């Protein structure tokens, strides 16, 4: 938007001369800056030459009323007399007619190259018509004129570079090296030729029209299949290698069997480093090419224009939408697939025909690029799109749209035919852009203007206002006024020391829509106040203090809604004329509007002072935390305000751990049974906010009971930290002292042990079953259980243990002898015991461990004592070696159990 | 009751229909409270029935489709009357149709298409006049007579026309040297001067006349390998009259042995002017070639499609591949194999014509924003096409009927006036125009008289029985006029209780009613007369307002058809409650909020699968012998669904078997078989023991 499209400079050229075909900047800055415009069909004074074409230079002047064409050729086409003496008369060796000189105009430093491809030379020995192509090199402020005919060679006809049209597309490198690419050599295969300024001048000989230079660099020869590839159709200079040598960007329009590809070739290597292939068939990829850094990494990026791309709309109708391509270079590699693309809605847009680097137009740290749409616009006048530079990628949406001021004519304007950018014509620090319009035979240059960023911040210290007492009293009526003051700062480059601005303040803006304005400025007795303020670029923000008084009448029924204060400013429209002639501009990103709200102090006090002193005391019941258990923690907190009222939206927020979760809150206050509590997920730590009350009440003490669930969290690795605080919207002493409660987390286990006997093939079955259940939520690994009865499972043994299962267990004596099947106290110590030590590793909450011992009664042994009551007794002790928790500061579960079985007869 | 219509807060009846078609506006609004606004009048048809009161006055217009005419295409081409004239016979059944568009309602019609058995063919032959194609010219002279005879069987009306296209005259394409100009080939050979576009003859009913003209034609040549055939083809289509184009299907035969230059290839030539697609031929000669640059492929497609000229390409195997890629771009065109001397040219044309005829595609006119079209087609041998395949059917023989349902959706009522558009397939003069008359009016609004004295002398629109206050008027009567010069005693209607804040301290109070204050986080204006209700004051089930899926109404969480409870996140899904056995929450318990609440004593676990205390299955489940059979006791088959196995003296002594006492005190042996995880197999011994 910086470019001054409203008043673009216009360059006048003769009609039918195709003025504005090619426009470039030569020797910009220093002593003087001039604009060169190509005139290919331009009528020349050369004798025997018709529509030769010329280059017109226009010295920068307040008004461009004078334009002089460059005298590239001051002599007629050479005719050789020796052949002429032998023949009848004289025949043109070469034809300067329809040379289209000026079709390309390139200028580096004081050197300007003007080449017309259509120009041909007839062979002296025999007559052959071919487009060899010519050029005119100017250096040292047009000190020495040099003619370079690279495509000119002994090779003649389709086989030779005789149709080459060298200079059709010409680009200069940063060292002034000349790069001429012609699309007609080798049966129209194409040929790119490059030579240094010094080498070309030394090689060139005035006496011999056709000369050869040792060390000349050109493109390599290709096969018949490679024919009609139109190589060099569009040439550009870009650097991807990073070496001193500069790579040459030259896209083929009819290459890859009419698909079109772009090849980057290093002049010294005379080879292609990388190639880009168009996706859309008959895409004409390479019609327009450009090399510049569009994302600020310092690496040149490659842009290619395909205006022939025919895209399909939602309706399905086919239009020539076209596509613009640009690829951001990476050090690791060069990605073929285009990261970004541009699509033109305009049916037959022909957009992307001309691309020109614009340097950094917005000085945003990213270089921009202009694209030309020859048949663009509703009137088909022609348009040029300026896209904004972005670090990730260039923005798809165009930054600004330029449309020609002149009324459309039946003859196509062909706007965007030639685009030149990235060079500052007036050295104002902002790159300019010149557009070529060969159809209207004119030349348009767009100047730019500096952008200045400002910031508006309105802050009211005495916002608290009460109508009971008025600090300021007028003679007519008394109305208290709140001191209002807004600070503004301004900074920028290429701007005047004093900049005119337009400040505007509105009181009760949301009440200005047919509503009674509550607050008005005391000095002018009006709600609004517009003002001018001269602000220095380096000066500190200046805050003008004003007094706004609220009305004291029963006219307005409602005063509950807070007054609205809006400050909105803009650059003054009548900006003072500057020497540069470029008006100041304001960046869109900068905000020139600050909005503030003022609320009247209601029941603050006799002196209208609102000062709350919130007190908070919190404790935790069921403080012990059992890791792995569904721990329930009820938060007990007594909140009270010993301070004055005005602490609006009081609310107690308890920041929870990741572990803790909120279920509900119960209080004791009669007015509300359950205090409202909403979740606050945005807070980094989960925070629950319960509103104590709407308006703060001095002496209002509220005891709050909050029940919090504890979903498992073993990653805490310390006592859970719960923070309790009281928050208020009051200006001073808003919050209560923060209360941090630490809840100790210590895993505890509880293993129960229960045993019973089934009694209480010879011998009745006897079943002893000992079961251990981990009732406690904390699962404990390495549980060891020691089971032992009073028999060794032998024959003289009264009992015969068969097996034990439900937990792995090893018995000292063979558990299975052979195969799977008053009162005398028979106890382990009395006879030979059969102790078996078991081990259980995998344990979980509510897991049941049950060991079934089935020792049968040996009939023969029993028969040993015919009439004796026997009481079989088996005991068992157990323990837990360790638990899988980070901290275990509790007692490890242990216990023992006995089992008895009586026998009667 | 949450819906777009209610959210839209429709000011008038017209907005209820525009907001949602299902929503209906009751003019009477008797159910609607005076305090409640016009939004409460609008309600879903199903929702209105929920009230139990139906309003005759409420209007619910439904879009309908009508047809202006229903002509019938000739069937079997039998009799003198059938195919009497080209204009007289119409392949398309419905010439045009009329439909009504309703927002939210799709509209589809049925189009019947049947191929006409008899249809004349016009054949314009464009032949490359290059030196390599010379041999082809001699054959093309005797070709016309052979062509006529073969095409007579195909169609009783065949016309042959000859076209000769070479290349645009320029310094680069053709040798500028005057000696070469006279003859592109060598001096010994005889070659006529190159002509980019020339017409040998127009379309005629006699092939013999064509033969004589072909003979007069002289061989020519161009320096470039690609020829400017594209320029010649474009001129033929645009002129039309010159080529004597007729309603009869036109085969755009294009024969060349080289490549084709396209778009802006003039650049080397120096011509920067694109083709204008206009007729400039004079005496069968086009001399604007050095004025206009070769036209783009897309531009050529626009012309050929507009004149519905079938394009057939007859090129050699070397350039065959290139022309195949182009084929996709240009429609209603075909590519065939061409002999070195055009010996099989006649065979190609015949085969190419059959392929083009079988494929039929439908194309509609440009449609305005808010208008879309859907295609549904019917094909033989059970083949259905959708999207791109839906639009065009294939393998259509003569006399074969194919139908294509078309769905058109119109929304937002962009244009009040009727929109008329024409849709036609390529190669078919007959077309179909669908005309649509959008209706955005309200029947009640028409009945409603402006400035009605009932609503305070017209201060509020009183159409039918519905009164909508105008700006500065709130209520049914709207006799307030907002703020006045003489201050009144606040607003009694605004607060139910004077002591309480006006409108419950929730907004601005005016015109004896309450407009709730705006809230950024929730819906700005709250529901209710005294605005006491709120949309963000409800409870949160788990860090999400109303279960995260519930809709807050008057500070009350309403759950969805799958939820129940204050939290509203409690799903109605009982899938979690289920166990491997297949009984919800195992044996006993109630499935509430996806977490079984065990009821049976000492039942623990998510599905209460752990009941160690619970009495043994054999003891507790003794009803399998007393409920299914020998019915006695309580209840029944809901719990004991286990299959009974008739096994006698089974050797399964301890799964563990059980023993009990029967009515006759007889021992009963039975068990429940479980091998892995949960299993169910009952083995009750039939043989009784007493
Ligand atoms: C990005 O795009 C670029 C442009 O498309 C790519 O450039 C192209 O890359 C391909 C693949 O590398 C090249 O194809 C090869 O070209 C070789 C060129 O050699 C001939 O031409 C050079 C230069 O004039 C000449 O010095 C050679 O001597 C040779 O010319 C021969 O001259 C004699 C003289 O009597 C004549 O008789 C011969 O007829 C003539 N050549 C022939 C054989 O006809 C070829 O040598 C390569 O041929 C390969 O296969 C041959 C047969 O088996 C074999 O003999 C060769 O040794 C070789 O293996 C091959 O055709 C394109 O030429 C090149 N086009 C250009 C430069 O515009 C670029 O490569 C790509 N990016 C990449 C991947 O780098
Ligand atoms: C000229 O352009 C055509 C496409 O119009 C190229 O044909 C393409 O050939 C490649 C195989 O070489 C196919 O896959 C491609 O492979 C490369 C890796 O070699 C991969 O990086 C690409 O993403 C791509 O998948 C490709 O399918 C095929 N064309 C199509 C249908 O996409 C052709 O290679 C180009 N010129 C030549 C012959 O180099
Ligand atoms: C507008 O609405 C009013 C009120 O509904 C209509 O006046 C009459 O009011 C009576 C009593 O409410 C209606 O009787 C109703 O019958 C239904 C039958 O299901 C019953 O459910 C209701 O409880 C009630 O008893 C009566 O229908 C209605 N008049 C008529 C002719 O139906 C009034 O007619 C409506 N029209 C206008 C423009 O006022
Ligand atoms: C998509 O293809 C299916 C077939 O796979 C179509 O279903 C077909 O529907 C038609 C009626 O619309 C049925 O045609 C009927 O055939 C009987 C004789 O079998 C004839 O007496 C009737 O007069 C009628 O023509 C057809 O049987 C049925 N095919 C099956 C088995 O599904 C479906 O219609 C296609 N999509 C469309 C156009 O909706
Ligand atoms: C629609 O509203 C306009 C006002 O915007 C009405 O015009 C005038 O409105 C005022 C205030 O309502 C009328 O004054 C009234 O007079 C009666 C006694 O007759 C008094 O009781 C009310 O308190 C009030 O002061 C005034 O008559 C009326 N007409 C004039 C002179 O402008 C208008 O009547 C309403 N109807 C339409 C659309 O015409
Ligand atoms: C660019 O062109 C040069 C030719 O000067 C390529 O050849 C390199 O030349 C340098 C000396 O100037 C050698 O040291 C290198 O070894 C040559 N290339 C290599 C890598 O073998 C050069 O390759 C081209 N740019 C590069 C290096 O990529
Ligand atoms: C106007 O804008 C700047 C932007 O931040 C305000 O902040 C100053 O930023 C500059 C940047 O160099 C610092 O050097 C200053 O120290 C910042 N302000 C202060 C406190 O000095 C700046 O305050 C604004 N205008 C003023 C008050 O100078
Ligand atoms: C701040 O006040 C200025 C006062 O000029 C407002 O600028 C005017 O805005 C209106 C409405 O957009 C335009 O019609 C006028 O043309 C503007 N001023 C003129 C006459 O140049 C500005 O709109 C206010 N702030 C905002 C919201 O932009
Ligand atoms: C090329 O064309 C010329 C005519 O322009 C031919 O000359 C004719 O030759 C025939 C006999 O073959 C005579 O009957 C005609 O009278 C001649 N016409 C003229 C105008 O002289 C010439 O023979 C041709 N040469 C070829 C075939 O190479
Ligand atoms: C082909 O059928 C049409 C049906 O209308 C005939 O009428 C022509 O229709 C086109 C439609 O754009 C008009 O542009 C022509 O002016 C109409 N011609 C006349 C004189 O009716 C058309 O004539 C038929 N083909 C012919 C004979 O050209
Ligand atoms: C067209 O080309 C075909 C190529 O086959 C010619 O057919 C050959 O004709 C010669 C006689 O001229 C025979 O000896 C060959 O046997 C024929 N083909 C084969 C493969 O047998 C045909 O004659 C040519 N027609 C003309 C006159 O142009
Ligand atoms: C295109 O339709 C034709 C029929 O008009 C198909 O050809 C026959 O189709 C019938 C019915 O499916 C088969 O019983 C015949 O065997 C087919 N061949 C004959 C002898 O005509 C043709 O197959 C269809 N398209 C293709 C080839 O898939
Ligand atoms: C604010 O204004 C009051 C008068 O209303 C004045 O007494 C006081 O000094 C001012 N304070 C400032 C300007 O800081
Ligand atoms: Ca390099
Ligand atoms: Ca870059
Ligand atoms: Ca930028
Ligand atoms: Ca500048
Ligand atoms: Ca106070
Ligand atoms: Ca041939
Ligand atoms: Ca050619
Ligand atoms: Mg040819």
């Amino acid at each position: 938007f910086n470019l001054d499209a409203e008043a673009p400079a216009v360059l006048s050229g003769p009609p039918g001369s195709f003025f504005g075909f090619s426009v470039e900047f030569y020797r910009p800055g220093t002593d003087g800056v001039s604009v060169l415009v190509g005139a290919p069909k331009a009528n020349t004074s050369q004798p025997g030459v018709l529509q030769g074409g010329a280059v017109y230079l226009c010295p920068w002047g307040a008004s461009p009323t004078q334009c002089t064409p460059i005298e590239f050729d001051s002599k007629g086409s050479r005719l050789l007399e020796s052949s002429l003496s032998s023949s009848e008369g004289e025949e043109p060796v070469e034809y300067k007619s329809l040379q289209w000189f000026g079709a390309t105009v390139r200028a580096h430093g004081s050197s300007i190259l003007a080449c017309a491809p259509l120009y041909s030379w007839r062979t002296e020995k025999e007559p052959l018509s071919d487009p060899v192509g010519t050029c005119y090199l100017s250096t040292d402020n047009f000190t020495r004129i040099l003619e370079y005919a690279p495509c000119r060679s002994d090779f003649s006809w389709a086989a030779g570079q005789g149709y080459c049209q060298g200079g059709f597309s010409a680009e200069f490198t940063k060292t002034g090296r000349v790069v001429l690419g012609g699309p007609g050599s080798y049966f129209w295969q194409g040929q790119i030729l490059s030579a240094t300024q010094e080498q070309i001048a030394e090689s060139y000989y005035p006496e011999y029209l056709i000369n050869l230079v040792q060390g000349q660099l050109q493109t390599r020869q290709a096969s018949s299949i490679y024919d009609d590839s139109y190589l060099g159709y569009s040439v550009a200079v870009g650097e991807f290698s990073g070496d001193d040598t500069e790579d040459f960007v030259a896209g083929v329009p009819k290459g890859n069997l009419t698909y079109g590809y772009v090849t980057i070739l290093n002049g010294s290597d005379i080879r292609s480093l990388y190639n880009f292939s168009g996706e859309q068939m008959a895409s004409y990829f390479g019609y327009a090419v450009a090399a510049t850094d569009v994302n600020g990494d310092g690496l040149d990026d490659l842009l290619v224009g395909a205006p022939l791309l025919m895209d399909r709309t939602p309706d399905g109708r086919p239009q020539e939408v076209g596509r613009v391509y640009v690829y951001l270079q990476h050090p690791a590699g060069i990605e073929p697939t285009p990261t970004l693309t541009l699509t033109g809605h305009d049916e037959f847009g022909r957009f992307g025909s001309s691309l020109t680097p614009l340097g950094d137009l917005d000085q945003d740290g990213y270089n921009d690029v202009a694209i030309g749409a020859p048949f663009g616009g509703e009137t088909q006048q022609g348009v040029v799109f300026v896209f904004p530079g972005g670090p990730g990628g260039l923005g798809s949406k165009p930054s600004q749209v330029l449309q020609p001021l002149w009324a459309a004519s039946h003859t196509p304007d062909f706007f965007g035919s030639a685009l030149r950018g990235g060079r500052d014509l007036d050295g104002n620090g902002y790159p300019d852009l010149i557009v070529g319009s060969f159809g209207v035979d004119k030349a348009v240059v767009y100047r730019g203007r500096p952008i200045v960023s400002a910031s508006a911040s309105l802050t009211i210290f005495p916002a608290m206002f009460n109508p009971e007492e008025r600090s300021c009293s007028l003679e007519g009526n008394p109305v208290a006024c709140i001191n209002l003051s807004f600070c503004l700062n301004a900074s920028g480059k290429h701007v005047a020391d004093s900049i005119g601005f337009t400040v505007e303040l509105q009181l009760d803006w949301q009440k200005q829509k047919g509503g009674v304005r509550r607050a008005l400025f005391l000095a002018s007795r009006q709600a609004t106040l517009t003002q001018t303020l001269l602000i220095q670029n380096g000066a500190r923000e200046d805050c003008r203090e004003m007094k706004i008084y609220l009305r004291n009448e029963s006219e307005f029924r409602d005063k509950l809604s807070p007054i609205h204060i809006a400050l909105n400013f803009s650059l003054d429209p009548q900006a003072p004329v500057d020497s540069h002639g470029l008006r100041p501009a304001l960046h869109y990103q900068s905000k020139s509007r600050i909005e503030d709200k003022a609320q009247i102090l209601l029941d603050c006090g006799e002196d209208n002072i609102c000062v709350p002193d919130l007190q908070l005391e919190v404790f935790g019941e069921q403080n012990h935390v059992y890791l792995g258990d569904k721990n329930a923690l009820n938060l007990t907190f007594h909140a009270q305000n010993v301070g004055e009222g005005g602490a609006y939206e009081a609310e107690l927020r308890v920041t929870a751990p990741p572990e803790a979760e909120y279920s509900g809150l119960v209080r004791h206050p009669g007015n509300f049974s359950s205090l409202s509590c909403d979740y606050f997920a945005v807070n980094q730590s989960r925070l629950l906010v319960c509103d104590l009350g709407n308006p703060m009440k001095a002496g209002a003490s509220l005891w709050g009971g909050l029940r919090f669930t504890v979903p498992h969290l073993r990653d805490t690795k310390k006592t859970i930290q719960f923070d309790f605080q009281i928050l208020s919207k009051n200006l001073n002493n808003s919050q209560s002292d923060v209360v941090s409660f630490r809840l100790s987390v210590e895993a505890q286990a509880q293993v129960t042990l229960n045993g019973v006997s089934k009694p209480e093939d010879l011998g009745p079955a006897v079943h002893h079953v000992y079961e251990l259940i981990n009732q406690g939520p904390s699962s404990i690994s390495q549980g060891v259980l020691e089971l032992s009865c009073p028999q060794a499972l032998e024959g003289q043994q009264l009992l015969y243990v068969t097996r034990v299962t439900g937990l792995n267990c090893t018995t000292n004596h063979p558990i299975n002898p052979k195969g799977l099947e008053g009162p005398q106290i028979l106890k382990c110590p009395e006879a030979e015991c059969f102790r078996l030590r078991c081990e259980l590793g995998p344990l979980h909450q509510q897991e049941s461990q049950s060991l079934q011992l089935h020792f049968r009664v040996w009939a023969k042994t029993f028969l040993q004592r015919e009439h004796q009551p026997f009481s079989l007794q088996c005991e068992a002790v157990y323990k837990a070696l360790k638990m899988p928790y980070r901290i275990l500061p509790r007692q490890l579960p242990q216990k023992e159990r006995q089992v008895a079985t009586a026998v009667q007869w | 009751d949450e819906n777009r219509c209610l959210k839209a807060n429709a000011k008038s009846c017209g907005e209820c229909i525009q907001a949602g078609p299902n929503c209906g506006w009751c003019t009477n609004s008797t159910f609607l409270q005076e305090g409640m606004p016009t939004s409460a009048r609008c309600d879903d048809l199903e929702a209105l029935k929920k009230k139990g009161c139906p309003p005759d006055d409420i209007e619910n217009p439904r879009g309908s489709k009508d047809i202006k005419k229903n002509k019938n295409v000739t069937n079997r081409s039998k009799g003198t009357a059938e195919k009497l004239k080209p204009e007289d016979i119409h392949q398309i059944q419905p010439q045009q149709l009329v439909l009504r568009l309703r927002s939210g309602e799709p509209q589809t019609f049925t189009l019947k298409f049947k191929r006409a058995e008899d249809y004349p063919i016009d054949l314009y032959y464009l032949m490359d006049l290059s030196y390599s194609m010379k041999d082809d010219l001699e054959n093309v002279k005797s070709l016309g007579t052979d062509l006529m005879n073969e095409m007579r069987r195909i169609t009783s009306d065949f016309r042959i026309g000859f076209g000769s296209f070479v290349e645009k005259t320029v310094m680069p394409y053709i040798s500028t040297t005057p000696a070469k100009l006279r003859n592109p080939c060598t001096s010994e050979q005889n070659c006529t001067t190159p002509f980019s576009y020339k017409n040998v003859l127009s379309l005629t009913n006699k092939g013999e006349v064509f033969n004589e003209l072909v003979g007069k034609q002289r061989i020519s040549g161009n320096l470039d390998s690609p020829e400017g055939g594209f320029d010649a083809i474009m001129q033929v289509a645009v002129c039309g009259s010159l080529i004597g184009w007729r309603n009869v299907t036109r085969l755009l035969v294009f024969s060349t042995d080289a490549g084709f230059h396209f778009a802006g290839d003039g650049k080397l030539g120096g011509i920067v002017l694109p083709n204008d697609g206009q007729c400039h031929l004079e005496n069968n000669m086009y001399t604007m070639s050095h004025y206009y640059d070769y036209p783009s492929i897309a531009h050529l497609v626009q012309k050929l499609s507009e004149n519905n000229i079938q394009t057939i390409f007859a090129v050699t195997e070397e350039f065959q591949p290139v022309y195949k890629e182009l084929k996709n771009l240009i429609p209603k065109s075909a590519v065939g194999t061409l002999s070195a001397n055009s010996s099989n040219v006649i065979q190609l044309i015949i085969d190419a014509y059959n392929s083009l005829s079988s494929e039929v595609i439908l194309e509609n006119g440009k449609l305005s924003e808010g208008v879309t079209i859907s295609y549904k087609s019917y094909c033989k041998n059970g083949v259905n096409g959708t999207g791109e395949n839906g639009r065009k059917c294939s393998n259509i023989s003569i006399g074969d009927e194919v139908q294509f349902e078309i769905s058109i959706t119109s929304n937002k009522c962009p244009k009040k006036d009727s929109d008329s558009f024409k849709i036609r397939p390529l190669g078919f003069t007959e077309e179909v125009e669908v005309i649509l008359q959008y209706i955005c009016e309200c029947e009640c609004q028409s009945e409603g008289i402006p400035e009605s004295p009932k609503c305070h002398e017209g201060n509020g629109t009183f159409e039918c029985g519905a009164c909508r206050c105008n700006e500065g008027r709130v209520g049914r009567h709207c006799e307030c006029s907002t703020d006045e010069v003489n201050s009144e005693d606040m607003d009694a209607y605004c607060r139910k209780e004077n002591s309480s804040e006006i409108c419950s301290n929730n907004g601005e109070c005016v015109c004896g009613q309450c407009v709730c204050r705006k809230r950024d986080n929730t819906n700005e204006i709250y529901s209710g007369k005294f605005c006491e209700c709120d949309n963000f004051n409800c409870d949160r089930s788990n860090g999400l307002i109303c279960g995260g899926n519930g809709v807050c109404k008057c500070r009350v969480c309403e759950c969805n058809p799958n939820y129940t409870g204050s939290a509203c996140d409690c799903s109605l899904d009982t899938s979690t409650c289920e166990a491997s056995n297949g009984q919800i929450c195992n044996g006993r318990g109630i499935c509430e909020c996806g977490v079984c609440k065990c009821t049976d004593p000492k039942f623990q676990g998510q599905t209460c699968e752990m009941c160690q205390t619970c009495l043994g299955v054999c003891a507790e489940h003794k009803e399998c012998v007393q409920c299914r059979a020998f019915n006695k006791g309580e209840k029944c088959t809901q719990e004991c669904s286990y299959f009974n196995i008739t096994k006698v003296e089974s050797r399964d002594k301890l799964v563990s078997h059980c023993k009990e006492k029967d009515v006759d005190d007889c021992w009963f042996y039975f068990t429940y078989s479980v091998n892995g995880n949960n299993e169910v197999m009952v083995h009750v011994v039939e043989n009784p023991e007493c």
